[PDB]
This record gives structure tokens, C-alpha cells and sequence, in this order.
């Protein structure tokens, strides 16, 4: 796939990934993309959804595809396991959900992303992800549990 | 208006030339932090205290 | 061991080691260091003591530790080979002694290191090394042997 980091005094905070057409970099972490070819792209500020310009060149549009309606509770699967569950993600378990993860895609079994990690950190006995999602008819939401620490 | 030009120029460079001495007083210590310090160079000729 | 070189427009000028709660760099060179993290660092000038800021956090820091008292005049390692000298530096034959090796440390069996390098390109049969060491109660002095030239 393609997911480049976002790296402040050297260390890396975040990831930033590249839906098509638009590239969704999350606004909570700071620092700069190290790509040239994405360093030079103009950041426009919106709300948590954290949107930035999709000023990708036509040389290497369309990098990965969207999902939109119709989920299954099914089982997608993630960067550090998998969850299962489409009303919320899945509680996953301790040790996962460190520092330094939020934006990365959550895939389906076909590779379409439906998900966009933010917050989260401890739910409990398992922590439970704050993520970004599509609703009932293709409008972007912004899903949180109560309590729930970004990264 | 002269006056006030003799003790604004003296004020400003015996107190530069003592922060050259405070300078120069820690510059042999903190290169080597793991070195025992005396207490006469500690608070009364300069200002660093124990630390670490 | 961990010791980053500087660079100037691609070649290679100088070297900047990391000790124990500090950062070292020469002031006969200029340049920039290629590590990010190294880079965003505030070092400020001093005397000929060479006093710098180790302002990177713990999760790296004391690659190396820096030599204690008790010094004999035994064997000591060295990046091109070896030095036996407490009071003055060794006469290392040719080939040590080009341009560019400053800020090389000087380290003991224990790999603790003793002395970083400063000058002293040929000085005939018997090459001699400008070093800085701690002199008796560890305080950092600079030693210079006669016409050490900046190396």
C-alpha cells in the first residue's frame, strides 16, 4: 500500500494516508510529510474529520479506493491485528494501541479502506477505537467513545 | 545627561565582564558531570547549586 | 559505536560523537549533521573547553561513557589503530593524519571514551594529537603540542 509518516524532530508522531483524490493527514499531530512530492501539497484546515488538499498529480492518482454503505459487522482486518465490527470497531486488546498510530486506513478483505484511527488510547479491559466513518448514505462521521484520549 | 551615560555604560560592562566570570565558571564542570564539585566554587563565586 | 560524521556539500569534513548526557562537535569545521534528530538541536559556541548542548532526550542518549580517573599510560583504542599515552598523545604512523578525521573519539579497552581529536595533521617521525582530556580532578582541559595545525 501507500501510508507516508509525518516525522517532528526526527521521530515519527503520525501517518498520514491517501485515499483517492485527497490525501487525509490527521491535524491533532504536527509535523511535516517527508515526501517531496507531498511536502509541497497546500494544508487546509477543517474540523476533526482533519481534511487536506487533494492536489495529488495525475501521474499517481487513485491510490487507494473509498468503501462506502452497506457493512457488515464481518471481519476487516488492521495494521496490528484485525477488528470486527461496523457500528464501532472492535475492542482490541491491550499492547496494541500505543503512540504514535493514528491515520492509519482500516481495510476490508478487498483492500478498501473504511476507517481513519484518531483516539482511543484505554478503554478499560480493551481500548476501543475513535475513528472516522462514512455513514448511512456516504456522509463522513466522526465516531468517539466517552472518554476517549486522542494520540 | 552625561552623568546618567557614566553609570548606564559602567553598569552594563562590569556586569558583562561578570557574565564572562559566570560563564566561565561552569564550562570546566558541566563538561564532566560525573565530577565531585567544591563548595566554595558552588554558591559564593558562582551561582550553580548541586544537582543530578 | 555511534559516532555521526558532518557534512558540507556531500564530502566528508567532520565528526560529532555523543557521550553520556551530551553532544560533542569541533569548531574547526562547518557543516551540517545528517541526522534530523542531531540537527534541530541548539549548539552553542564556546572556548576552547568546547562546550555544546546534549539537549536530545534520554531514549538515545550514552552511547558511551566518558572516561574516569586513574588514567595509566596503557593501551587505548583508536579508530585507525592504537595510542599508549596519558600525558602527551601517541606518534601513530602515517596514513592517521589527513584532513577531516577532527572529533574522532579516543576510547579505552572498556570502550569508555578518553579523548576527542582536534589537530595535529604531521609533525615528522612523530605525529602528535591537539586532544582535550580531564586533568587530574575532571576538569576539561585542552592540550596542544607545538605547531598543531587545525586537523
Amino acid at each position: 500500500d501507500k501510508t507516508f509518516p509525518i516525522m517532528l524532530n526526527g521521530q515519527v508522531n503520525g501517518y498520514a494516508c491517501v485515499v483517492g483524490g485527497r490525501v487525509f493527514k490527521p491535524l491533532h499531530v504536527e509535523g511535516r510529510i517527508d515526501n517531496e512530492q507531498l511536502a509541497a501539497i497546500k494544508l487546509k484546515k477543517a474540523s476533526i474529520y482533519d481534511l487536506e488538499y487533494g492536489d495529488v498529480p495525475q501521474c499517481m492518482k487513485s491510490d487507494t479506493l473509498q468503501y462506502t454503505s452497506d457493512k457488515p459487522p464481518g471481519f476487516y482486518n488492521w495494521h496490528h491485528g484485525a477488528v470486527q465490527y461496523e457500528n464501532n470497531r472492535f475492542t482490541v486488546p491491550r499492547g496494541v494501541g500505543g503512540k504514535g498510530d493514528s491515520g492509519r486506513p482500516i481495510l476490508d478483505n478487498k483492500g478498501r479502506v473504511v476507517a481513519i484511527v484518531l483516539g482511543g488510547v484505554n478503554e478499560g479491559s480493551r481500548t476501543a477505537l475513535s475513528v472516522v466513518t462514512w455513514n448511512q448514505k456516504g456522509v463522513t462521521v466522526k465516531d468517539t467513545p466517552e472518554g476517549s484520549e486522542p494520540w | 545627561c552625561t552623568c546618567v551615560a557614566i553609570i548606564m555604560v559602567s553598569c552594563v560592562t562590569s556586569v558583562w565582564l561578570l557574565c564572562r566570570t559566570r560563564n566561565l565558571c561552569i564550562t570546566p564542570y558541566k563538561l564532566a558531570p560525573n565530577a565531585q564539585v567544591p563548595i566554595l566554587l558552588a554558591l559564593l563565586c558562582c551561582i550553580k547549586p548541586t544537582r543530578a
